[PDB]
């Protein structure tokens, strides 16, 4: 099943403050008005990087797994969010396809929409997110959002494939594009242009 | 005189220098990390990796004194590419990556950006714009047959790519697949290291890559931090970003991940102090065109000095806060001082009368030499005249004058011509 | 496919003439730029950013920084000359009379607002519609905007109270309804045509000035010529500033990175690329400012000419002082330029008439002293050629030259003798 | 100082040539600014590197001089076109254009030659001693309104 | 010969463009004026200078 992306999945591209300004950037972004896949879980290609989103009500989704084999044979990134923290491991070990070795890194830290972005750059994993209330039902809602960074992992893992750890959720794929970003007075991204979308956006 | 290359100067206003508020203090700030990085656990590690499967250690969250490593005379080379090795202690980096491996000593020549050689083709490749250092030394204590390198590959490997493929590489179509033969070869072979080998002898190599991201820094030189000053022109360094300016307390709504701020011109405009989360604004120390107002040197040696755009409160300390000399600071500490919209004017008397503009200054101000001293005044547009209009009165001329007014126009330049080949090549 | 205009086959024939019977006084706005924003750049602080290690390398290039400071200073002083030659054509600040007895004409929207700079009402609209520190600087003009508004008010008070006379000699007072009769007579319309229509003419003028306020208040699109001068200098400065961020082949565009990371012999090679790039970037700016200054000077010489000919006089140069037959114009100040309100006479409501080059009387040819012969279909008249006012044909309306037989298309009539 | 216009045509060209000449003495980052030093002291294979810096600087110096002279020649041409116009309208005629041939009303003018230029002596009428009078735009004689011819 | 002004506007545009095109053949000190020669006769670290 499907929905249109609208303009969602913009994020702060760098750790710099800028204000009352239009700034132009080239980066991996979700193309505006792209076709996000929607789901009622199956294992999916990761491509260049992922936009992942889900609608909150009952907290069924609790984590993610990323890799190429995932279930041992080589190292895989595991992410969990439960009880009081986010928890992360990069093990080459094996586990069941559902909730209840060589873990060369470890870290610890409908009514709503929760948005996430994943990509491989400098240290070679990144997470960004946004979390806000909703009253739209059974689709990705229109209107603007800008994801703040959460974390950078120095972990060097190689990923091509991923799976959700356990309803409604959405998936989309980033592509290298040029964007024009509207930073307001509080240095907050408040609008954007996807320069490749249409001849007016290119103008 | 020295600006015009002349001993005589005509009546006028002349630009001669750019004034600059000189800094009084120097500030150094870094994150106060007490840990020392484990370089002994690299250069004195027990046994190094091969060149085909080289080992990378990320090095982080510490002070580092690279000058100690640079003084290790065992290192037959310490060559650096985007930095000169004496400077390392001045800097701070967002990460460091150390790569460790062993080769025969003659191969060290290949461990550099953009070079040709089978190590650069098939084992270890620096990008052509690398930023870091290369370190190597002989190691006959390692002499032994374990030290593999790659002799063939189907294509050359990428910058910082690595390849643990232990395949029998089919140079032809033939799938020999588990045993070698014609056009199908195992591509890894190893140096036989013994003291009887000099370029055939075992050498240890370490390559240090530095990272210089926009994120807060992580590995710093030993340079100790100092206290902070506000509302004064200071030389400064934060995390190895450096300059001179007026620091202030500032209100800018940085989000918690943002480390520093930029203006519409993309110039650095604010920073967060590495030891305290306060945002500091950065403003340039004041500058502006010095111009000299003079009657002709045939008439007087008196002058006035205009500091264009500068506020009169910032000028007088130019005793040391600008390019001055003892007699020149009289045009800074003493005489008359007069603020104008064009800048601070020093050495001319403000006057409440108005006259025709003799020497122009700007924003309606002009200056002249009169009862004697240089004066400054608002220029006069000419005498006011209420014309005696009414709906039935006319005035008619009873007499006339012929006049003869000279008008001069340019018509031709001098007909210069230049032989470009004789001008350039003589 | 664009249309070049509506087509019109003119109703020509060898004995038909068309003569206007009414007119519209019309006010046409015209806008000219007069000066750039005065700028100066310290090439040492731009290229080298207060580094002495850089400044020493720049000495090896010899004269260039002196030569660029000279070029920009020559531009900057010329902007004060351009601003002076347009407005400062009047030697005394003429002051407006207290009572406004100008024969029905209402200048209150173009004369000063007494409650203030002392700008007119329209000069306030014109000021409202028109809209970093790396060693670049912006200098003030010599004349302040209040001095400019005193010059436009002095030019205007002279023009209203004394006609052209304040340019050619001492200003002579003249009543305004007499000045306009001289201006009507200047376009070949007889003096009585003003007085016999004075209330209508005053209403047409007052209403036309009102439509200028509505037009200027309603749309920004008229002042494009001035807003372009602002926009070009804004883009030129921003391009010159952003070229500091380019590498030109150096390891960084920030000069302190080079000086902090590298020892002298390496650092100097990197810095010399930034010097070479920034120096070429600065020559490219100064070259375009020299060419752009000549374009504004050509416009300032044109504005100075329109102020001598249209304001201090009444020009006969066709379509120079607005389209139509020119009567007068009024200057109004604007940021970086000037606005002229050209008052013009446009003829209207034409009628066809039969016509002839001459009239036969007693075997001899008569020709009109001024204007043309016409007939309404039954009677023959003479009229001034710009506004239909037929007269009975007489020996003092006319002059004589020889026998009938030479003239191609002459007609017989009585000529009356006073 | 009356001839300030013509004296500027001389001074601007003297400064242009002296700046162009002095730039021959600049190093531009070569070993020396005298070409015979390099050609004496150095082997060809090295001397090419030095000589190409001198060529690069001297060529940019000359391109800057020629570009400024193209712009300055256009300014002088604008003055020559204006002078040719004042000779046609003011000398060979009687201009009726306000302030074109000097202040006052134009009677005639006379040209005089001058170094690098031309001088016009514009002869003009100026009215000089007014008196006030009462005035009225028309005179009614018997009911008919009269106006002056 | 009467239309010499208009014929100069044509000739000056042609002479300018022919000279701008002919300048693609010049070396400016480089090893060749055919770009693919530099891209095929040298390794990157030399080729970028040329
Ligand atoms: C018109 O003005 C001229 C001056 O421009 C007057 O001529 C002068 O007359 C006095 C005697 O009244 C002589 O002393 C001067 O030498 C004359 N000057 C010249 C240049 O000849 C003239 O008198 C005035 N005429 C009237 C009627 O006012
Ligand atoms: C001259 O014209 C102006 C408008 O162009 C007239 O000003 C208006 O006057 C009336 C009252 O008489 C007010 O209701 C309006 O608000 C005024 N308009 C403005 C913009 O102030 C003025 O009355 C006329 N004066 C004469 C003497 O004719
Ligand atoms: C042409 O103009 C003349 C003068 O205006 C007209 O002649 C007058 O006509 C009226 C009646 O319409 C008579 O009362 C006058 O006595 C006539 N005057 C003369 C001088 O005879 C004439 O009617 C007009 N003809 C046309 C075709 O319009
Ligand atoms: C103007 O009137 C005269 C008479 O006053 C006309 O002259 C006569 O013309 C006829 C032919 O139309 C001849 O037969 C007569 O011999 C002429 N008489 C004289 C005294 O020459 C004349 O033709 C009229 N003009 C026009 C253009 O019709
Ligand atoms: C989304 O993809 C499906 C095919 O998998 C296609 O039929 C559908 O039209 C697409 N929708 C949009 C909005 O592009
Ligand atoms: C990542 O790993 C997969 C197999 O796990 C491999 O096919 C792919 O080529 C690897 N990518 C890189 C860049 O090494
Ligand atoms: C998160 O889940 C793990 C088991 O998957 C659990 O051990 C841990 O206690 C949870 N996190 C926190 C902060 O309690
Ligand atoms: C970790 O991986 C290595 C091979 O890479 C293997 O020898 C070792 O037994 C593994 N250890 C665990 C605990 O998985
Ligand atoms: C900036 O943020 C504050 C709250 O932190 C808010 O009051 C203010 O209105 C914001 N400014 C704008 C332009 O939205
Ligand atoms: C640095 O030292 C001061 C004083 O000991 C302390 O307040 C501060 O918290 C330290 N920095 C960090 C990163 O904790
Ligand atoms: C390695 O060990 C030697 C002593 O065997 C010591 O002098 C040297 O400083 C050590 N180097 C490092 C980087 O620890
Ligand atoms: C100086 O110049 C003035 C003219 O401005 C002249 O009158 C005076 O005699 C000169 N004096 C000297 C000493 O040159
Ligand atoms: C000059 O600086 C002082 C600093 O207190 C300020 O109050 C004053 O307004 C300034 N004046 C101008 C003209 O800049
Ligand atoms: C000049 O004007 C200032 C105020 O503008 C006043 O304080 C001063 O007394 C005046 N002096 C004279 C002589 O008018
Ligand atoms: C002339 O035109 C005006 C309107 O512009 C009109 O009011 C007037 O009546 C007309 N007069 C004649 C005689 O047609
Ligand atoms: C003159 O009259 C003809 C018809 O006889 C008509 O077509 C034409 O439009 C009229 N022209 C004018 C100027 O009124
Ligand atoms: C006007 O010209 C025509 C020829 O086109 C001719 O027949 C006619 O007689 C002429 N009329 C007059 C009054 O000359
Ligand atoms: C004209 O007469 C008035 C009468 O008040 C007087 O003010 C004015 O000065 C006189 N002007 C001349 C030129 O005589």
């Amino acid at each position: 099943a499907y929905t249109n992306s609208f303009t969602r999945g913009v994020y702060y591209p760098d750790k710099v403050f800028r204000s009352s300004v239009l700034h132009s950037t080239q980066d991996l972004f979700l193309p505006f008005f792209s076709n996000v896949t929607w789901f009622h879980n199956p294992v999916l290609p990761f491509n260049d990087g992922v936009y992942f989103a889900s609608t909150e009500k009952s907290n069924i989704i609790r984590g993610w797994i990323f890799g190429t084999t995932l279930d041992s044979k080589t190292q895989s990134l595991l992410i969990v969010n439960n009880a009081t923290n986010v928890v992360i491991k990069v093990c080459e070990f094996q586990f069941c396809n559902d909730p209840f070795n060589n873990c060369t890194f470890e870290y610890v830290s409908f009514k709503n929409l929760r948005e996430f972005v994943f990509k491989n750059i400098d240290g070679y994993f990144k997470i960004y997110s946004k979390h806000t209330p909703i009253n739209l039902v059974r689709d990705l809602p229109q209107g603007f959002s800008a994801l703040e960074p959460l974390v950078d992992l120095p972990i060097g893992i190689n990923i091509t494939r991923f799976q959700t750890l356990l309803a409604a959720y959405y998936v989309g794929y980033l592509q290298p594009r040029t964007f024009l970003l509207k930073y307001n007075e509080n240095g907050t991204i408040t609008d954007a242009v996807d320069c490749a979308l249409d001849p007016l956006s290119e103008t | 005189k020295c600006t015009l290359k002349s001993f005589t100067v005509e009546k006028g206003i002349y630009q001669t220098s750019n004034f600059r508020v000189q800094p009084t203090e120097s500030i150094v700030r870094f994150p106060n990390i007490t840990n020392l990085c484990p370089f002994g656990e690299v250069f004195n590690a027990t046994r190094f990796a091969s060149v085909y499967a080289w080992n990378r250690k990320r090095i982080s969250n510490c002070v580092a004194d690279y000058s100690v490593l640079y003084n290790s005379a065992s290192f037959s080379t310490f060559k650096c590419y985007g930095v000169s090795p004496t400077k390392l202690n001045d800097l701070c980096f967002t990460n460091v990556y150390a790569d460790s491996f062993v080769i025969r000593g003659d191969e060290v020549r290949q461990i550099a950006p953009g070079q040709t050689g089978k190590i650069a083709d098939y084992n270890y490749k620096l990008p052509d714009d690398f930023t870091g250092c290369v370190i190597a030394w002989n190691s006959n204590n390692l002499d032994n047959y374990n030290y593999r390198y790659r002799l063939f590959r189907k294509s050359n490997l990428k910058p910082f790519e690595r390849d643990i493929s232990t395949e029998i590489y089919q140079a032809g179509s033939k799938p020999c697949n588990g045993v070698e033969g014609f056009n199908c070869y195992f591509p890894l072979q190893s140096y036989g290291f013994q003291p009887t080998n000099v370029g055939y002898q075992p050498y240890r190599v370490v390559v240090l890559s530095f990272e210089l991201l926009h994120a807060p820094a992580t590995v710093c030189g030993p340079k100790k931090s100092t206290n902070l000053v506000k509302n004064k022109c200071v030389n400064f360094n934060f995390n190895g970003l450096t300059g001179t300016g007026v620091l202030t307390e500032s209100n800018k709504k940085f989000l918690p991940f943002q480390q520093f701020g930029r203006d519409i011109a993309d110039t650095t405009d604010a920073v967060r102090d590495p030891q305290t989360l306060e945002i500091l604004d950065i403003t340039p120390c004041s500058f502006g065109g010095v111009s000299v107002i003079t009657p002709g040197t045939n008439t007087s040696n008196q002058v006035a000095v205009l500091y264009q755009g500068v506020n009169c409160t910032e000028v007088p300390v130019a005793i040391h806060a600008d390019q001055l000399t003892p007699t020149w600071r009289v045009y800074s500490t003493g005489s008359n001082v007069f603020q104008t919209r064009a800048g601070c004017l020093i050495g001319a008397e403000h006057v409440n009368n108005s006259y025709e503009c003799d020497i122009p200054i700007g924003a309606g101000i002009c200056a002249s030499y009169q009862t004697q001293s240089i004066i400054a005044y608002t220029m006069s547009l000419g005498a006011e005249n209420s014309v005696a209009y009414s709906n039935n009165s006319i005035a008619i001329p009873t007499n006339f004058t012929i006049s003869v007014t000279t008008e001069i126009l340019p018509v031709s330049m001098t007909k210069t011509s230049v032989d470009c080949t004789m001008y350039i090549c003589g | 496919t664009m249309s070049l205009g509506a087509e019109n086959s003119v109703a020509y024939s060898n004995n038909s003439i068309a003569i206007p019977t009414n007119f519209t006084i019309s006010v046409t706005t015209e806008i000219l730029p007069v000066s750039m924003t005065k700028t100066s750049v310290d090439c040492t602080m731009y290229i080298c950013g207060d580094s002495t290690e850089c400044s020493n390398l720049l000495l090896q290039y010899g004269s260039f920084c002196t030569q660029l400071n000279r070029a920009l200073t020559g531009i900057a002083v010329e902007q004060d000359k351009n601003t002076q030659e347009v407005f400062a054509q009047v030697k005394q600040i003429y002051k407006t009379p207290p009572i406004k007895d100008f024969g029905g004409f209402n200048f209150s929207q173009i004369l000063p607002d007494p409650s203030k700079s002392k700008r007119s009402f329209i000069e306030d609209l014109l000021f409202n519609k028109v809209t970093k520190f790396n060693g670049l600087t912006v200098l003030p003009p010599l004349l302040t905007d209040e001095m400019i508004a005193q010059y436009t008010s002095a030019l205007l008070a002279g023009t209203i109270t004394s006609g052209w006379t304040f340019g050619a000699g001492a200003a002579l007072q003249i009543p305004f309804a007499m000045q306009m009769a001289y201006r009507f007579n200047g376009i070949g319309v007889t003096q009585n045509v003003l007085y016999e229509n004075q209330k209508l003419i005053a209403n047409q003028f007052n209403s036309a000035i009102g439509k200028i306020q509505d037009s200027l208040s309603s749309t920004a699109s008229a002042l494009g010529k001035l807003q372009n001068v602002v926009n070009q200098n804004a883009q030129a400065l921003n391009t010159l500033v952003k070229q500091l961020s380019s590498n030109f082949g150096a390891i960084s565009s920030v000069l302190n990175d080079i000086l902090s990371r590298l020892d002298k012999v390496e650092a100097e090679v990197q810095i010399d690329r930034l010097i070479t790039g920034r120096l070429q970037s600065l020559q490219t700016y100064v070259t375009q400012q020299l060419i752009r200054a000549a374009e504004i000077r050509a416009s300032a010489n044109l504005a100075a000419t329109k102020m001598s000919e249209c304001v201090l006089g009444q020009s006969k140069r066709v379509d120079f002082c607005g389209k139509g037959y020119h009567l007068m114009s009024f200057p109004q100040s604007a940021p970086h330029g000037v606005v002229f309100l050209h008052v013009t006479y446009v003829p209207a409501q034409e009628k066809n008439f039969t016509t002839a080059p001459a009239i036969c009387h007693d075997g001899k040819a008569h020709f009109p002293r001024e204007g043309v012969f016409v007939s309404n279909g039954t009677h023959w008249f003479v009229t001034q050629r710009n506004f239909y006012e037929p007269q009975i044909i007489t020996t003092d309306n006319t002059f004589v030259s020889g026998n009938c037989d030479v003239v191609i298309g002459i007609v017989n009539n009585t000529v009356y003798d006073p």
